[PDB]
């Protein structure tokens, strides 16, 4: 909840509530009660919706891929290296804090589309997919059927099209006491090579694939990944991203104006 | 007998005096201190040089001009060459420390201008060329200040130094969220910040990671009438606070 | 009917779920439990056990039992190096295949101290002093007995106690380290050098062999389950 | 063994956790902590509004 | 943390700050306040606008020069055109109020001069021409300051503005009996007076009677060396205090 | 958003008394302005910023 | 000037007239080219409703 | 932590709120307030039925 | 400091014990015992060479 207004009458003193020294770096705790007369107002407004928890706690697409039901050579499955910088929306949000800590709520929205052919007599059964997570170091799949899909240890989800979207929870899997949103450092101790957040980045890959081919007719399924931070903790606020994003592995940008211009320094007709 | 301008700070064999100041900004309200047994991972006993390292090192000066866009100094490194600090820094794998940053600049009652002194933790910067990564020399030059530009930087591996974005793709006028003070020649003389150790890990290497960058950008361009002294220098003085070190071995950096 | 609202994740199959389920065999009377010796409760009780490290996995020796035999002999110079491998227990050709290594390869995160034990297997008439040392990552890798000695070490004299226990302590910027080889999570270097050449009387073998065992300390742990990269398969077996 | 918390109004709601890993729980939105003194007034010296920042 | 120069006054939506002052002269020691039932004659209930009227109105500025003899502003009227004050002033037959007068003028440490700021109650003035009476426009021009002269005024219906007599036939150097403060550029910056309602009757009409005149006369002529800023303005800001009104009706003035 | 129903008013600044300077001192100067909310400020209704766009997935 | 650091520099000088205006912008913190891009502006642009007092500091 | 209310008859029903935002709750239909005096008799002067509206 | 009251400047007064050479840079000198003196209203700064010797007394 917000602070309510205090009743104010006229004043005559050597007290200077109106003047400070911004050079201090301290922000003024000046209310309207100073510098003007005010009535009394019991303010009930709540800041409940601007809590860090609520600002972040909302599913957001972070990526998506494709894969066919058919293809000789295996080669008809997809993968994606987990990371939250390939999407503009959420990245900018998470990047309003230097360090953060939170659990994640994974939600997948799987859909299938059928493409044009010549194939006839098609009466396709339900489609069942498989999303498999592979922690870093684990054996990665090669073809739509390499042994590794047994997931004897790697966790994964099986899902039949037509049902409620799949969903899981992930604990704070960070190595350090928190996730790092930025890293003004290098990977190797001789500053040679990778520079940027891209070095802290290392959370395994996600593998998708059709379990059953369905029919002989060509089909293309798409998997959408949705993150949703929970039980959040945030440290060190930062200036929101001004320039548009240019790369997923770094801060790179092309210089941008601070805002838009108007005619005079006096124009109320804002841009 | 005092003025909230007056000020005397002492650490080791060094001492700072302030004839004109505001206050002293203190990190995020957090004052630096030695790592507790509860927040530690490194099991070996740490070294606490103390006086030998936690003292005032004064970097090379820089000249302020009517066109100067700004300056910056990465920090874990910048002191990589300062006495026993830089040393303990070369012989150890891990280290953590706080700091007392003191930027000093003085003009006359007839000069005018205004500087912004900030401490950006984790100031990752972009490259001038979208496809590459900025080379080390472009990022930091130890005690030698690096410079921002009043325009777009160019190719190869330099940093996109255009000031309006602080080389981080943000609005330069918002840096004020990080610890800072203003040096307004008209009323100021020096600025003093107390940055505590800030990182997502209890300790870190010091040559591989710069946990924060000091930036001195002028928002109010320096000016003066003819006849006034023309050379107005800026001098940065920093002092490590509560420096611990772990993982001793031979010295260098890969 | 009590009003119900199904939430996402329904009718889903999560490998690592954990719900109750109907028994296909009701009131089955299980065979009583016996008391077999050596019960295990946690995979760590395993990794706290010593196993021989194939340190000399050099030039074809990985195919022979010699892979475990560290060569040592009488030298005409001091400071010569005996061996060296990186503290990368998870993905290192030397370690990764030990008891500790095997376990590690079923996870992705690790943290803890390690015990390296050395056993001198030369004639009882042979003598010598060695310098076992661990140098954290940061500078290069030691290439002199000096340099190596500026690190954490123990000087092992070979008297009646033929087994020396060096103990690599946990020293990292982060709590855990990746099981895979990531330079962010570098682990440092392990080296051994002649402190005082091997001295032998007449009619006694100059060259001998040292065995090395790796194991975790009581502060060791692991996280994040994953399949081992060590076992493949092409079709169902028969 | 459940728990009752008040709802967001201008009445409560019961709740039980069914999973063993706390990460499975819902976001805690009934939270309301706040310290602006970190970001504003981060000066070692307390400032009186009535007074001047230089004296 | 203060200086008997510092100063913050607030009334309504207006606020005054004083970085350089002496004190605050207060009428004849009497602080303004609402008319008591014991001193009243008008039996109808009065209106007390309060915030809407008792606030700071800032008149048109005037430029001070090396020759400027002085200025003056009649008062009941001068605010005859200021927001709801002037209004309540047009719709009512009777009214009474106090004031907080604040004259502001600033130069540099290199300028010099000295002004006298006074509040002459009942400042009846003479005519330039013995046989006549000075016309209204010559007496007051609302918010537009009127001017004294460094010599004799001339004919018809003007006011005998020669400064030495303040147009009242007295010795200008004696005005100091009335409430006043001095603005001595060298040490000053502003002057502030608190005039209470002063009259031989509990209330009066506001368009027919000017219960006091503000005068700003320079005794120490303004001066400065070449190169110094040449335009030095003076600005008057006044605020009605405890204004009551009686006898409501249509608006105007006969 | 800018809705005339919910107009907010106007902010202006004026010379109360021109800038006075001695000889050999700059006549023109610069003023900096900072904005921030008071202890009675609040916000509601979450929505994406109109400030950040995107065309394809980044790389 | 939005491309330069001058965008933040309010011009002020010695004038031969009183009352001249210094600047002016509308209290529309959310969608105003001036404000909307500040710390306060940025935050506001992630919501749709707002209420509260504002502090404008001048240096 | 549930609650029992009576049903609409000529016996009760148990109920628990499962959501945190009170807006999620069902319509309160067990409500029964009423003031016709607003719309009828909104006169400052109370009127006696037996009497005339003019006397 | 005996300059006009309009003059400003900051100085670095420093004492470096014997051992290495004599400081020839502001750096080097600064690695020693020092005080940075700003010339404000207090025109007199007091540096204070502390006693630091291998022996108790020193020859005159
Ligand atoms: C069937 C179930 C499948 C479950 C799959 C779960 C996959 C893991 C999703 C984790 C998402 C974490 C998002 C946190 C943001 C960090 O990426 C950032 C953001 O800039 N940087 C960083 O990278 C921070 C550095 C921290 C390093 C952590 C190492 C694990």
């Amino acid at each position: 909840r917000v602070a309510d207004t205090v009743g104010s009458g006229p004043v005559n003193s050597e007290s200077i509530p109106a003047l400070t020294a911004a050079e201090t770096g301290h922000t003024s705790q000046v209310v309207p009660s100073d510098t003007m007369q005010t009535r009394h107002v019991k303010n009930y407004h709540s800041r409940s919706e601007s809590t860090v928890e609520n600002f972040l706690c909302r599913s957001a697409c972070v990526f998506y891929t494709t894969y066919k039901n058919h293809d000789s050579d295996g080669d008809n499955f997809a993968y994606w290296v987990i990371n939250a910088r390939q999407v503009a929306q959420l990245r900018r949000k998470l990047e309003m804090f230097t360090y953060a800590r939170f659990d994640l709520e994974l939600t997948f929205v799987i859909t299938s589309t059928q493409e044009q052919s010549t194939t006839q007599g098609q009466d396709t059964p339900v489609l069942t997919h498989q999303i498999m997570y592979v922690p870093p170091g684990g054996p990665v799949p090669t073809k739509v059927n390499s042994y590794s899909w047994q997931t004897s240890t790697n966790p994964s989800v099986f899902w039949t099209e037509g049902n409620a979207p799949p969903r899981m929870s992930i604990p704070f899997i960070g190595i350090g006491n928190a996730y790092s949103m930025f890293y003004d450092g290098w990977a190797r101790f001789d500053k040679q090579g990778t520079y940027g957040i891209s070095t802290l980045n290392s959370m395994g890959t996600l593998y998708m694939r059709h379990v059953n081919g369905g029919g002989p007719g060509p089909i293309v399924s798409t998997v959408r990944i949705y993150f949703k931070p929970k039980h959040v903790k945030t440290w060190v606020p930062r200036p929101p991203r001004l320039c548009q994003y240019k790369k997923a592995g770094n801060v790179n940008f092309i210089p941008t104006s601070v805002t838009e211009g108007r005619t005079d320094i006096t124009t109320m007709k804002t841009t | 007998g005092y003025s909230d301008r007056v000020r005397s700070i002492t650490l080791g064999n060094s001492t700072i005096t302030t004839q004109e100041c505001a206050n002293v900004v203190v990190g995020y309200g957090v004052w630096p201190a030695y790592l507790k047994d509860e927040e530690a991972t490194a099991e070996d006993q740490p070294t606490q040089p103390d006086v030998a390292t936690c003292r005032f090192y004064t970097l090379e000066s820089v000249m302020w001009q009517q066109g100067s866009p700004g300056w910056w100094w990465k920090f874990p490194d910048a002191l990589s060459n300062m006495g026993l600090f830089g040393q303990n820094m070369q012989y150890h794998y891990l280290g953590r420390a706080g700091y007392t940053i003191h930027v000093q600049c003085n003009a006359s009652k007839f000069h005018q201008g205004c500087l912004l002194v900030v401490c950006v933790p984790e100031a990752e910067m972009g490259c001038a060329t979208l496809a590459n990564k900025p080379d080390p020399k472009s990022l930091s030059k130890g005690e030698i200040a690096s410079t921002f530009e009043s325009q777009n930087s160019t190719g190869e591996t330099a940093v996109q130094a255009n000031v309006i974005n602080a080389g981080m793709g943000v609005g330069v006028g918002n840096l004020t969220i990080f610890p800072h003070q203003w040096i307004n020649l008209r009323t100021n003389n020096s600025a003093t910040i107390v940055m505590p150790y800030i990182n997502s890990v209890p300790m870190d290497n010091m040559f591989r990671h710069n946990n924060f960058t000091l930036m001195v950008i002028p928002f109010a361009p320096l000016s003066y009438s003819a006849g006034a002294t023309t050379y107005v220098p800026i001098t940065v003085t920093v002092a490590p606070m509560c420096a611990e070190y772990n993982g001793l071995r031979l010295a260098g950096k890969q | 009917g009590l009003p119900t609202l199904a939430t996402p994740g329904s009718n889903q199959f999560l490998t690592s779920d954990d719900f109750q389920s109907p028994s296909a065999m009701p009131q089955f009377d299980v065979t009583p439990e016996m008391d077999i010796p050596g019960q295990v409760n946690n995979l760590m009780e395993i990794a706290e056990v010593d196993s021989v490290v194939p340190v000399n996995n050099t030039e074809g020796k990985e195919m022979s039992i010699e892979a475990y035999q560290i060569p040592v002999q009488s030298n005409p110079t001091n400071g010569s190096q005996v061996f060296g491998f990186p503290l990368t227990p998870g993905a290192s050709s030397v370690l990764n295949r030990t008891l500790l290594g095997e376990i590690l390869n079923y996870y992705a995160h690790w943290s803890g101290s390690i015990k390296l034990t050395f056993m001198f297997c030369g004639s009882a008439m042979a003598t010598g002093k060695f310098l076992l040392a661990y140098s954290p990552p940061g500078a290069g890798a030691p290439t002199t007995r000096k340099e190596a000695m500026l690190g954490t070490h123990v000087i092992w004299d070979v008297g009646l106690q033929s087994s020396c226990v060096l103990c690599i302590p946990w020293i990292s910027q982060t709590h855990y380290r990746y099981v895979v080889m990531d330079e962010y999570t570098a682990g440092g270097y392990i080296t051994c050098w002649y402190q005082t050449n091997i001295v032998v009387p007449a009619d006694a073998q100059s060259d001998c062999k040292i065995l090395c065992f790796v194991s975790a300390c009581n502060d060791f742990s692991v996280r994040m389950l994953k399949d081992t990269p060590f076992i493949k398969q092409d079709n169902f077996f028969q | 063994g459940a728990q009752v918390s008040t709802q967001k109004t201008g009445i409560h709601y019961t709740n039980i956790n069914y999973y063993k890993d706390a990460a499975s729980n819902s976001a805690n939105r009934q939270d309301f902590t706040q310290d602006p003194g970190k970001f504003t007034e981060p000066v070692k010296d307390i400032m009186v509004k009535s007074m001047p920042a230089l004296n």
